[PDB]
RNA sequence: AAAAGCUCGUAGUUGGAUCAUUAAGAGGGACGGCCGGGGGCAUUCGUAUUGCGCCGCUAGAGGUGAAAUUCUUGGACCGGCGCAAGACGGACCAGAGCGAAAGCAUUUGCCAAGAAUGUUUUCAUUAAUCAAGAACGAACCGACCGGCGAUGCGGCGGCGUUAUUCCCAUGACCCGCCGGGCAGCUUCCG
């Protein structure tokens, strides 16, 4: 990334010195923004370029120089884990990532001591370096936190696994007990209803002045009188 | 450009908008 | 302040302070009127008639040259539209959406857009009834709308 | 299995990785939040003090930049019918009090 | 006071923004195109005489 | 802020503002005289035209409507009016 | 929406005076606003103002002096008799030594002191001090 | 008187200027070129994984802290070729864009819609907020005047570079300016 261009520039003289001991060349291409590693004819160890490829990848992930070149030693390995794809929601991803580092970096440091591996969280990747058994544990726990299982379970699980290791007895026997346990959709919309103002417009009452509606009420009352006259005639009969 | 205008003639030239367009059509 | 859009646009026409016709204008009041009649006989809306005059004949404002608005000139000659232009265009849009919506059952958005267009049609219809442009019995029906336009 | 007991012993084992000297300051910080009195901040020369503030700020935007790349009144108001949005509203029952 | 101090700082940013936009246009545009006026005689619209 | 007199804005200030935000509204469009090649008859064309303009005499395509100002044909000559 | 261009004009003047501006633009104009601004101007509260005549409702540019604290409008617009004028002054304005109440009468739009001279009352328009 | 949501929308409330006129930095409509993971219907490609078929080879393969369930001489696992099925659409991918919200990411074709910008086009108050009602619906504080940088779209103007137009197409970059957006850093007022 662009923010890593500055750091690499001053520490480039040192890494070329480190690679020259094994006769492997490296180039920091500023225009393309790339780091390239390639062997030479003086080199005699085929596997060092695979280790040389890992070194440039860690530096691109903002890993410090002192830890980065440490993997050049055969005893140390490396593993970069991509966790961005785990959660679609960015807000959930930020929250669970913060759970991994824990308060003051305690859970990160506690994992670092138990695993005996150097772990750094940067962006959507977590970089781990150390013994092969250690890197297996880191991938198991770090991926687990993204799966919405709390880190404190696995950290406490690792501690209990550690105490049983010192015990020479029951090594063959299983540790399962000792490990802790937890109206059909119509496309056409309904017709828009009519407000009151609509109805007298349709009836024509809105334009009509207060000179003939009152006459209509009088006629309606007059009709009811005739109906009353009909009823009084019927009962009289 | 002339061809593009000629295709648009159908939309902007109406045949039933005005009152007289209806009455001589009924004849 | 668009009724169905949260954004507030400001793009519109700004008339100049001057109301006098330019000196270069070689057309008279009578000459412009017959151009309006010929364009109307071709079947053009009054909004489109003003555009043609502005673009080619240099008629910035018909009202300033002839002393009358375009629609008032057409009514005097008898070339009066059956339905108001803005109402007619709105009814035309509703039919096209409804026709598409019959062949696409799952188009929820077209269903939602149809409601908004019908809402503007009902509001404008009540206003025109108040101005007595329409008789106080005209109603907008989905089946009738196709025959209306 | 209790988290509260588990969280703390994880926390204690976590801090030991930092170092013995870092242990003292963090454990001091913890008890402060639980209610201890803070030690008095040492009196320093004002000229020395002002330079330290500028350096303390200068680190902050750099940390802010790196994060970006990785991504009391003396007296009440004199003015307080009811007045709202430039309009004075007068209740009729209060208006009779105004008249009387 | 803070009331006077804030106004002075605000007006300084305004004048620097104009000058940068001024040098951008004059560096590109042709010398004859852009007239040059002295800051003294910038504020005189005309003299009736 | 810089002091501006609302009563007497400078000519470069009022030319820069939006046409609706000036003291008095004034459009930025205008009318022009165009002389097409092929025949030298003069035609008046609106700057922000929305329809293709054809010469009365020779029926040549003069301008093409665009988003803003209409684009003229090559070889034409135009004069701002007024 | 807006009906009381008098209220909006007074609101914009009141807000700017708090902000320490020197000139304000108020729109739209109205003859009611002009008569109101004349009354406040006669007592030295605003100063000279211009009426810009565009062909749509006009605009007014008002110069400020900084002597005005609070100006507002009165919504009920009751009819007030001359004998009841004194009660209306005290219950609205803070004191009796400064500030005026603007009224609209048959004789015109005039403040409370002048209405005493002409022996007339009317409908209450607004106030300023 | 002691200290869930979101939009439409009925009633109600509420709504420019002028002495019929104007054509609101009120609103509606048309027109112009663009723009977008917006929606619907078809269409298509890409690895990975899983299963099946055949060829080569021969005792194991898998899993763990250590094991144990399982699969294997009728060939498991591994290496190669091809076929079928279900999901998914990385890297490019940004605090960018779009939609009333919930939400939206391979390619191509089709249908309808929309924001903003441009407008010396048209109508002329047609408006705002809203209980009722209707559509849709995952699984410190306050409209508090402003400023500075970037950023996305539209438009205007320009010294220069860079390509070039049978069709298709008229751009890429730099500078100034105008609007409406997504957001920052700051101030001013109640
Ligand atoms: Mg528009
Ligand atoms: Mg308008
Ligand atoms: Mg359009
Ligand atoms: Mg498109
Ligand atoms: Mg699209
Ligand atoms: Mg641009
Ligand atoms: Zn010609």
């Amino acid at each position: 990334p662009k923010y890593r261009e500055a750091y690499l520039k001053e520490c480039w003289p040192l890494v070329q010195k480190a690679l020259n001991e094994h006769h492997v060349n490296a180039t920091l291409d500023l225009i393309e923004g790339s780091m390239t590693v390639c062997t030479t004819k003086k080199t005699f160890d085929p596997y060092i370029i695979i280790r040389a490829r890992d070194l440039i990848k860690l530096l691109a992930r903002s890993v410090s120089f002192e830890q980065a070149v440490r993997i050049l030693q055969d005893d140390v390995a490396c593993d970069i884990i991509k966790i961005g794809s785990l959660v679609r929601n960015k807000e959930r991803f930020v929250k669970r990532r913060q759970r991994l580092i824990g308060p003051k970096g305690s859970t990160l440091k506690a994992l670092e001591l138990l695993t005996n591996c150097y772990i750094m969280v940067q962006g959507n990747t977590v970089s781990a370096i150390g013994p092969f058994s250690g890197l297996k544990e880191v991938r198991k726990v770090v991926l687990d936190t993204m799966k919405n299982i709390h880190p404190i379970y696995n950290i406490k699980s690792l501690m209990i696994k550690r105490e049983l290791a010192k015990d020479s007895e029951l090594r063959s026997q299983s540790w399962e007990r000792f490990l802790p346990q937890f109206k059909e959709y119509t496309p056409f919309p309904p017709p828009q209803p009519e407000s009151q103002i609509d109805k007298e417009l349709a009836s024509g009452e809105y334009f009509l002045k207060a000179n003939q509606k009152k006459r209509q009420k009088m006629e309606a009352i007059k009709a009811k009188q005739a109906e009353a006259i009909s009823k009084r005639q019927e009962e009289r009969n | 450009v002339l061809e593009r205008e000629r295709r648009k003639r159908s939309r902007k030239e109406l045949l039933n908008f005005y009152a007289w367009q209806h009455r001589e059509s009924k004849m | 302040g668009r009724m169905h859009a949260p954004g507030k646009g400001l793009s519109q026409s700004a008339l100049p302070y001057r109301r006098s016709v330019p000196t270069w204008l070689k057309l008279t009041s009578d000459d412009v009127k017959e151009q309006i009649y010929k364009l109307a006989k071709k079947g053009l809306t009054p909004s489109q008639i003003g555009v043609i005059l502005r673009d080619s004949h240099g008629v910035a404002q018909v009202r300033f040259v002839t002393g009358n608005k375009i629609l008032r000139i057409l009514k005097s000659k008898g070339l009066a539209p059956d339905l108001p232009e803005d109402l007619y265009h709105l009814i035309k849009k509703a039919v096209a959406v409804r026709k598409h919506l019959e062949r696409n059952r799952k188009d929820k958005d077209a269903k939602f857009r149809l409601i908004l267009i019908e809402s503007r049609i009902h509001r404008l219809a009540r206003y025109y009834k108040t101005k007595r442009v329409l008789p106080p019995n005209w109603k907008y029906e989905s089946s009738t709308a196709s025959a209306l336009v | 299995f209790n988290l509260e007991k588990a969280r703390l012993e994880v926390h204690r084992f976590g801090i030991t990785g930092y170092g013995k000297g870092k242990e003292r300051i963090l454990e001091q910080e913890r008890a402060i939040m639980l209610g201890a009195k803070p030690p008095k901040k040492s009196y320093v020369n004002y000229k020395v003090l002002q330079e330290q503030i500028k350096e303390k700020k200068a680190a902050k935007e750099e940390e802010k930049r790196l994060a970006q790349e990785t991504d009391k009144k003396s007296a009440p108001s004199i003015l307080s019918g009811k007045f709202k949005n430039g309009t004075l509203i007068l209740s009729p029952v209060d208006i009779k009090k105004i008249n009387s | 006071p803070k009331s006077i101090y804030s106004q002075i700082q605000e007006q300084r940013i305004m004048k620097e923004a104009r000058r940068r936009k001024e040098v951008n246009r004059i560096k590109h545009s042709k010398p004859g195109s852009v007239p040059l006026v002295s800051e003294k005689k910038k504020h005189v619209v005309a003299v009736v005489k | 802020p810089l002091a501006k007199d609302l009563l007497h804005p400078s000519p470069e200030e009022e030319k820069r503002k939006h046409k609706k935000k000036r003291l008095v509204q004034s459009p930025n469009s205008y009318f022009m005289d165009v002389k097409c090649p092929g025949c030298y008859k003069i035609t008046t064309v609106f700057s922000h035209a929305q329809t293709v303009v054809l010469c009365v005499g020779c029926s040549t395509v003069l301008c093409q409507p665009t988003g803003g100002k209409a684009r003229l044909t090559e070889g034409c000559s135009f004069r701002r009016k007024q | 929406v807006r009906m009381n261009v008098l209220a909006d004009a007074l609101k914009s003047i009141n807000n700017a005076e708090k902000r320490g501006k020197r000139q304000v633009l108020i729109r739209p104009c109205s003859k009611v606003i002009v008569r109101f601004l004349t009354v406040m101007m006669k007592h030295g509260y605003i100063g000279e103002f211009e009426i810009i005549d565009d062909h749509r409702a006009g605009k007014i540019v008002v110069n400020l002096t900084g002597r005005l604290n609070k100006c507002g409008v009165i919504s009920p617009r009751f009819d007030v008799q001359l004998k009841d004028l004194e009660k209306w002054q005290n219950n609205l304005l803070p004191s009796r030594q400064f500030g005026f109440i603007v009224l609209t009468t048959s004789a015109g739009i005039m403040d409370h002191e002048e209405a005493r001279r002409k022996h007339t009352g009317g409908k209450i328009l607004g106030f300023f001090f």
